[PDB]
């Protein structure tokens, strides 16, 4: 099977950047490669075919190259309409598959903003349930990419934790971001100070709310 | 008009089998390359099957020997017979017209497939409450917790709508339990928080339930 | 006492493209095999339904010899009971296929530095080859509803597209050169035979 290694995974642009995206086959596919750009929830549309060749009703600021293994699309100036997500995919037909690429996000490029970090310990409703759900909010930041570490007693915690990103704001281009670490009621109950440590380019060292269970 | 239209997706439980349909307009199925291309949610396009218009079929590795992709030339329909279910087939299902090296430029709208042992389950509303500790500066953040319901979608609305500045419904989590769980927030003035009272609206019509609750500082 | 000309197939400067694939009739001839034995460093020698040291032994009635070009990745398809473009709709062999099956990487003999656009392979057919059928066709394909009456565009394609052969490509899409030995024994009186 041909691996196709698509990088970046995101990237930040604004409005008339020169933007350029890689998209790599683990063996020679010649010309056998397509460009596809997708929206949240809407149907992807084809670019480029043959690797080089500008799909009907695509704008010309669209081009592609390469030959192969090593191919780029190339948007010479990115308009409003052109932020989305876009897949490199193998037409060859060997060995079958028509592998797609990792996919590549564009987002709004801003200002480096910091988020606003808020936990939120488990309700008493609940607690009577016998699960214990601690939520830690990173709100209106940028860029997307923010770290969030669990520390129960100040011991690290991972792999109870699950996170979820909004998308990109349609007004300020920020995000935000939710992580619910969850517990049996009883394991909850063993352990005093819960915080989650925020870590993020606009935050010079790491942020961290805590509260000690039940005060 | 040129144009795919899905159906006969929707909810199944594992080992169960499902039929999904793509009525063709203005594309001839039986003279195209035909694929079926699928999307996990948050996951990248995967290609499931294709069927030649000289009748050669070909499978991927994941879904050989449990689809099985047919069409009726005289309905110009395409299918895909989906036997042996998994929860790794849970992903929207797009049929496509496949042009080879010209890349593949008719796309359906998509229909959903969720494949999981899991019933029809009301979710836990529970307060987040703004506390002490959940106001950085000048404004502080209060929101609901929906917790383990099944299955998708909810919908969320604070004070019957009359709050929408500053609010973020996250898009679910899908927990170990097979039940999704979800949180949505919302920062408004410090100097409010006990002059204007904040209830949160959870719809989920596949248990007809409707619950309203409200969220409240916590009381030491 | 005359020699088959296999001289004139494999020695040939230039080949046919697979979906026009030309065919030599050979017979009333004597064969060497010795010298399809073992050609150079490329082993694509699988024989289907007779054996190779046997062939000097045997005599047929007529022989064929098909000639034309495809890519690396398509040499697996000239078998018989194989599925793919070029197999479904360029050179199909049939299931009861006896003969032998020859080619080699001639990179260095059908690629240009621009591309070698000359060698051409069908994309779009309505149906399926028969085994040793010949289309050379160059009809608008219709592939929607709409006809076509020889206007390319949307859901009307040309139905052959072009190798574009460069000696930088990756081994399985360089040009390789094939050809096809069928060997026929019908009520007739056999006149290729081997020594
Ligand atoms: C074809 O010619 C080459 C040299 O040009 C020679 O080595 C080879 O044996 C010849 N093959 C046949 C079948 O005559």
């Amino acid at each position: 099977e041909i691996v196709m290694t698509q990088s970046p995974s995101s990237l930040s642009a604004s409005v008339g950047d020169r933007v350029t995206i890689t998209c790599r086959a683990s063996q020679g596919i010649s010309s056998y490669l397509a460009w596809y750009q997708q929206k949240p929830g809407k149907a992807p549309k084809l670019l480029i075919y043959a690797a080089s060749t500008l799909q009907s009703g695509v704008p010309s600021r669209f081009s592609g190259s390469g030959s192969g293994t090593d191919f780029t699309l190339t948007i010479s100036s990115l308009q409003p309409e052109d932020f989305a997500t876009y897949y490199c995919q193998q037409l060859d037909s060997y060995p079958p598959g028509y592998t797609f690429g990792q996919g590549t996000k564009v987002d709004i490029k801003r200002t480096v903003a910091a988020p606003s970090v808020f936990i939120f310990p488990p309700s008493d409703e609940q607690l009577k349930s016998g699960t214990a759900s601690v939520v830690c909010l990173l709100n209106n930041f940028y860029p997307r990419e923010a770290k969030v570490q669990w520390k129960v007693d100040n011991a690290l915690q991972s792999g109870n934790s699950q996170e979820s990103v909004t998308e990109q704001d349609s007004k300020d281009s920020t995000y935000s971001l939710s992580s619910t670490l969850t517990l049996s009621k009883a394991d909850y109950e063993k352990h005093k100070v819960y915080a989650c440590e925020v870590t993020h380019q606009g935050l010079s060292s790491p942020v961290t709310k805590s509260f000690n269970r039940g005060e | 008009q040129v144009q795919l239209v899905e159906s006969g997706g929707g909810l199944i439980q594992p080992g169960g089998s499902l039929r999904l349909s793509c009525a063709a307009s203005g594309v001839t199925v039986s003279s195209n390359y035909m694929s079926w291309v699928r999307q996990a949610p948050g996951k990248g396009l995967e290609w499931v099957s294709i069927i030649y218009s000289g009748g050669t079929t070909y499978y991927a590795d994941s879904v050989k020997g449990r689809f099985t992709i047919s069409r009726d030339s005289s309905m110009n329909t395409l299918y895909l017979q989906m036997n042996s279910l998994r929860a790794e087939d849970t992903a929207v299902y797009y049929c496509a017209r496949d042009l080879m090296v010209y890349g593949i430029d008719v796309w359906g709208q998509g229909t959903t497939v969720t494949v999981s042992s899991a019933s029809t389950k009301g979710p836990s509303v529970f307060p987040l409450a703004p506390s002490s500790k959940s106001t950085s500066g000048g404004t502080a953040a209060l929101g609901c917790l929906v917790k383990d319901y099944f299955p998708e979608p909810v919908t969320v609305s604070w004070n019957s709508g009359a709050l929408t500045s500053g609010v973020h419904t996250f898009p679910a989590v899908l927990q170990s339990s097979g039940l999704y769980s979800l949180s949505s927030v919302v920062t408004v003035p410090s100097s409010s928080l006990g002059t204007q009272t904040y209830i949160c609206n959870v719809n989920h019509k596949p248990s007809n339930t409707k619950v309203d609750k409200k969220v409240e500082p916590k009381s030491c | 006492t005359n020699l088959c000309p296999f001289d004139e197939v494999f020695n040939a400067t230039r080949f046919a493209s697979v979906y026009a694939w030309n065919r030599k009739r050979i017979s009333n001839c004597v064969a060497d095999y010795s010298v399809l034995y073992n050609f150079a460093p490329f082993f694509a020698f699988k024989c289907y339904g007779v054996s190779p040291t046997k062939l000097n032994d045997l005599c047929f009635t007529n022989v064929y010899a098909d000639s034309f070009v495809i890519r690396g990745n398509e040499v697996s398809q000239i078998a018989p009971g194989q599925t793919g473009n070029i197999a479904d709709y360029n050179y199909k062999l049939p299931d009861d296929f006896t003969g032998c099956v020859i080619a080699w990487n001639s990179n260095k003999l059908d690629s240009k530095v621009g591309g070698n656009y000359n060698y051409l392979y069908r994309l779009f057919r309505k149906s399926n080859l028969k085994p040793f059928e010949r289309d050379i066709s160059t009809e608008i394909y219709q592939a929607g509803n709409k006809p076509c009456n020889g206007v390319a565009g949307f859901n009307c394609y040309f139905p052959l597209r072009s190798y574009g052969f460069r000696p930088t490509y990756g081994v399985g899409h360089q040009p390789y050169r094939v050809v096809v030995l069928s060997f026929e024994l019908l009520h007739a009186p056999a006149t290729v035979c081997g020594k």
